[PDB]
RNA sequence: CGCCGCUAGAGGUGAAAUUCUUGGACCGGCGCAAGACGGACCAGAGCGAAAGCAUUUGCCAAGAAUGUUUUCAUUAAUCAAGAACGAAAGUCGGAGGUUCGAAGACGAUCAGAUACCGUCGUAGUUCCGACCAUAAACGAUGCCGACCGGCGAUGCGGCGGCGUUAUUCCCAUGACCCGCCGGGCAGCUUCCGGGAAACCAAAGUCUUUGGGUUCCGGGGGGAGUAUGGUUGCAAAGCUGAAAC
RNA sequence: UUCGUUAAAGA
């Protein structure tokens, strides 16, 4: 039989200005009968570590990808979230800590609409005796409705290309750690996750302006 | 022999009584 | 054999309120001078409520539990 | 003077169809009887008409209410969530 | 065939998810877009006694030749999953994953970075053993 | 119409092919759910009240909220003449005779 | 709110005993006609008719209109009486100042 | 007669405690009651961590660390080697280093 | 459950089998539906009269504590009868049914399983209305008030301290540090004293015996049984003796 | 992984 002698090979381009323009290479099953070989190829997603599109970042705070179409054996691909490691995500929880957590919708420029998270950790201040560092919870709902504001007035008025060069350096986290210190000293605030859930319209030309 | 099944058997000695009774009152 | 006819100034400030033998109460009158033309008013130190000058129409005690913070600082003084 | 002690409405039946059938039929056979408040013109005049219709006394404004109710709990749930879509993002 | 590459000196990848239980231990070679399985050995696949099939022997034996298919198939480098029964059993790996990722590293496959993908409950749906649980 | 209201809205006395003026859960205390709109190829799912998930058009219309009178089926009926009256009421649906006897 | 709607019932409580007031439709007509009422107040479920005309009025007359989010039997209770009102006029205020903070 | 005066759990000012299932007998034990410890196990053994280093792609920038939060009963936390027993001078001791 | 890829096994145990699979099992990738569930953060921490209470947000009322040169002026403590809540299980209706799972059916080990182990699964476990009022409902320790050692911490307020740290810079709270006050969950030591001891700052202030008040025990079985009364749809709950 | 019973007394 030997189906991977039969089996097609595609390359994967990743889209604009992250530092490069390569992900991996796929396995196509053909273009035989009726079951066209760019079926498949629209719906099969990635998940990628950094390292090897940030131009030497950290190893986690991975990315979500969909290949859109393919052009010219190019399987083309875009945004569809952002995650972080397992290892990353069940580090940094301290048994006595205050763990803080935020979630909110929000509509970009164009058409998608996404829901993206947000996680904080208290910090033991240099020179602390108290072992415990918790908070009265007042700050901790002052807190929630504060990193729900911020991500708001970030992602409502800039859309794909501006939010996921935002979160190259981690912009918001440290806008939340510039505005976090006035009610808690809190302690690497991140994403920890952020997925899109609503999707216009294909839009080639956008894709197109999505690349230069 | 636990008390509780102890109790639980005299429960149900109770309840065969108790339907003799209004069997043949 | 403590002295509790005569004690100490310092641990009978630093003892509670009622537990203490005299039971002087921890508050005081104060004079708030408003820099708004001359009033001087004179006002309890644990201020429940709002404090409004009858020229000026401003806040000078803002309500607070324990005692009433103030508004810029005002000067006061302890008449006891 | 408290003449009945547990059939309450249901005497009328008497020692006819069972107890459970008659309790299960006393709650409702007052629901169907009590007078509800009228929540246009104030008063207490909710007189049952045939089922599914409410009529009160005064001011003559029938409303289109539950069977042996005039609201029925999975009605105020229903209205909740009609006014909840309502006014969730403007359709 | 060669495959997709002439002319080495840049990885092929492949994701590597090994689910690793107590009672069998999945090794299964897939692209990095998750459908197209590659290979896939059990450890029953090379060990006969199902009681001995969740060793590290059958581990080394299924990531031999799964090791073996994959060079035949032609890609080098391997990006790796790690799971377990995680959704109400036991989060802890099994007894041939640690077997298992030597016996990758070993007969080539230059391994990138490790993720221990498990599935993770949040909040510990209903469990198997019951009020008392199990007993011997 | 269906195409204008949100999903999880409940509505009743709603239409099978539009322009029939009501045909779908129209007995005393049902209601229809509505799911899964469609942009392209119009078409939307509803929760009848026997449990089944119909596609129908997005044209089709139905007046939002549920069938009044509900709760019918609460009291027992508790004896022959109630059912009689109903019956002679409804239609003659009654020689209810067993087929053995 | 509740400091607003605790606020009204205070209002109406210091109304009942020390200021003057009308009670009813009939009886607030003659005050919004002879001009004698300042502030008149209508429950939340009086009718639209009614409503309207006394809203009429009051906008021809410079009478403040005050609303009461609640049934006119809450209404009766917040001024006191075991009955049920749905309009008041309050004509004279003995020591409240619903003339003063709401208009 | 009273072997401990905390009577094994934490419980002193709630009354009830959510019963958290344990990890190899799966039963349910009130959670300040369960011996609840937490493993930080190197997702690889030393014994393979320079084989792996050594036939990796990266130049040895990459550790993983698997956390668990093992959870066991002290019905099978003695039989498991944990939580061994100790004297009436010894139970008021803490943690080992 | 629906698509895509690969292939001979995949759960399961000390061991195997009952179960599913070349009709594609299991495994991976995407999507959909369902109901239960709120880990890690979670602590000899908090609240509540107890039973109990942990995703975000809004609304509704409630309360301990605190600071009170605030108000009333003995309005108070415990309680026969009576009354309100009351885990889980169980019962009567209505909606669904993910997981687990009484009974049940098998597959195994044993001399024998009808049990401990595995597979499937009924009632139930979920929600809204009603009933039942039981537990190792435990701190196996009634409530109110006072006194009698120390120490280190923790939670909540209040107060003081050219200390440190955050805004843009006085300015007000935020975070940490030091000390005190009140009441709270707790811990270590002690020849303060008790007790039969374990142990206890209360289980002390008890032959040097008395602050007020409530309920209960009189060797072990019979027996929380019988017989009465009463509550309940029922299971049963409350009161509850004698012979020997 | 499993392995049942041994009375009355006799210091
Ligand atoms: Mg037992
Ligand atoms: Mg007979
Ligand atoms: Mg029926
Ligand atoms: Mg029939
Ligand atoms: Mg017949
Ligand atoms: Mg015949
Ligand atoms: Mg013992
Ligand atoms: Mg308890
Ligand atoms: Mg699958
Ligand atoms: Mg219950
Ligand atoms: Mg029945
Ligand atoms: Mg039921
Ligand atoms: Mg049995
Ligand atoms: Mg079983
Ligand atoms: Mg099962
Ligand atoms: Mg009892
Ligand atoms: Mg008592
Ligand atoms: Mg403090
Ligand atoms: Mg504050
Ligand atoms: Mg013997
Ligand atoms: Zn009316
Ligand atoms: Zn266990």
């Amino acid at each position: 039989v030997d189906p991977f002698s039969k089996k097609d090979w595609y390359d994967v381009k990743a889209p604009a200005m992250f530092n490069i323009r390569n992900i991996g290479k796929t396995l196509v099953t053909r273009t035989q009968g009726t079951k066209i070989a760019s079926d498949g190829l629209k719906g099969r997603v990635f998940e990628v570590s950094l390292a090897d599109l940030q131009n030497d970042e950290v190893a986690f705070r991975k990315f979500k990808l969909i290949t859109e179409d393919v052009q010219g054996k190019n399987c083309l691909t875009n945004f569809h979230g952002m995650d972080l490691t397992r290892d990353k995500m069940c580090s940094m929880v301290k048994k006595w800590q205050t763990m803080i957590e935020a979630h909110v919708d929000v509509k970009t420029t164009d058409g998608y609409l996404l829901r993206l998270f947000c996680v904080g950790f208290t910090k033991k201040r240099n020179n602390q005796i108290r072992k415990t560092s918790y908070a009265q919870h007042q700050q901790v709902r002052q807190i929630r409705k504060k990193m729900m504001e911020i991500m708001t007035r970030e992602v409502q008025t800039n859309d794909l290309k501006e939010v996921v060069n935002k979160l190259i350096p981690d912009s918001i986290g440290k806008d939340i750690e510039k505005a976090c210190q006035s009610i808690y000293p809190l302690h690497d605030v991140f994403v920890r996750k952020v997925k899109m859930l609503k999707k216009p319209k294909f839009e080639l030309g956008k894709l197109m302006e999505l690349h230069g | 022999m636990r008390a509780k099944w102890r109790k639980k058997r005299m429960r149900r000695l109770k309840r065969k009584r108790r339907k003799m009774r209004q069997r043949s009152k | 054999a403590k002295d509790l006819l005569h004690p100490s100034p310092e641990e009978e400030k630093r003892k509670h309120k009622k537990k203490r033998l005299v039971q002087s109460p921890n508050s005081y009158f104060m004079d708030v001078k408003c820099p708004g033309c001359y009033k001087i008013t004179t006002v309890f130190s644990h201020a429940q409520t709002v404090v409004l000058c009858v020229g000026c129409s401003t806040v000078l005690c803002q309500p607070t539990g324990g005692k009433a913070r103030l508004t810029e600082g005002c000067s006061f003084r302890r008449k006891q | 003077a408290k003449r009945t002690k547990k059939v309450g409405i249901v005497g009328k039946y008497g020692t006819r169809y069972g107890a459970s059938l008659r309790k299960m039929v006393k709650k409702i056979e007052i629901s169907q009887h009590a007078k509800y408040t009228c929540s246009f013109c104030g008063k207490t005049k909710m007189k049952r008409r045939a089922v599914g219709i409410w009529h009160c006394g005064s001011c003559m404004k029938t409303v289109a209410g539950g069977a042996w109710t005039y609201n029925t709990t999975s009605a105020v749930t229903v209205k909740s969530a009609i006014r909840r879509l309502k006014e969730l993002k403007d359709q | 065939s060669l495959g997709p590459q002439v002319a080495e000196g840049e990885n092929v990848f492949g994701v590597c998810h090994i689910f690793a239980s107590f009672n069998d231990t999945f090794v299964h070679v897939t692209d990095l877009s998750g459908k197209e399985t590659i290979c896939r050995v059990t450890g029953g696949m090379k060990v006969k006694a199902d009681r001995d099939e969740s060793s590290p022997y059958a581990a080394m034996l299924a990531a031999q030749d799964v090791a073996q298919r994959c060079k035949e198939l032609g890609i080098t480098a391997l990006h790796i999953k790690l799971r377990a029964t995680g959704g109400n059993r036991t989060k802890t790996p099994g007894p041939g994953a640690q077997s298992a990722l030597r016996a990758l590293a070993r007969s080539g496959m230059k391994i990138g970075r490790i993720e221990d993908v498990t599935p993770i409950p949040s909040d510990s749906t209903r469990r198997k053993g019951g009020r008392r649980g199990r007993r011997l | 119409p269906v195409g204008t209201m949100p999903e999880g809205t409940i509505v009743c006395c709603l239409e099978e092919k539009p322009g029939d003026r009501g045909k779908l859960a129209r007995a005393s205390g049902n209601y229809a759910t509505v799911i899964s709109h469609n942009p392209e190829t119009k078409k939307t799912r509803v929760k009848l009240p026997s449990g089944s998930k119909k596609v129908i058009s997005s044209a089709n219309r139905a007046v939002v909220g549920v069938v009044a009178g509900g709760g019918r089926i609460d009291k027992p009926i508790l004896k022959a003449g109630r059912a009689y009256h109903k019956y002679k009421a409804k239609r003659n649906c009654w020689p209810r005779v067993r087929g053995v006897a | 709110t509740k400091k607003s709607l605790e606020s009204i019932n205070s209002r109406l409580q210091l109304v009942m005993k020390s200021g003057k007031y009308v009670l009813g439709y009939k009886q607030t007509l003659k005050m919004i006609r002879q001009g004698k009422a300042k502030l008149v107040i209508l429950a939340n479920n009086c009718p639209a008719l009614r409503k309207s005309e006394i809203e009429y009025y009051a906008m021809l007359a410079k009478t403040g209109v005050h609303h009461y989010s609640g049934n006119n039997i809450e209404l009766g209770t917040a001024c006191g009486k075991y009955y049920r009102v749905c309009t008041l006029a309050i004509i004279d205020p003995g020591d409240s100042d619903i003339i003063r903070s709401m208009p | 007669t009273k072997k401990r005066r905390n009577n094994g759990r934490a419980k002193k000012g709630r009354g009830h405690v959510q019963p958290i299932r344990c990890t190899n007998c799966a039963r349910c034990v009130p959670k300040d009651k369960a011996i609840k410890k937490f493993v930080i196990r190197n997702i690889v053994e030393a014994a393979a961590v320079r084989d792996i280093s050594e036939a990796s792609v990266f130049d040895a920038y990459v550790l993983p660390k698997l956390y668990v939060k093992l959870h066991y009963c002290v019905s099978c936390a003695i039989h498991s080697k944990v939580v061994r027993n100790r004297s009436r001078e010894a139970r008021k001791d803490r943690t080992p280093p």
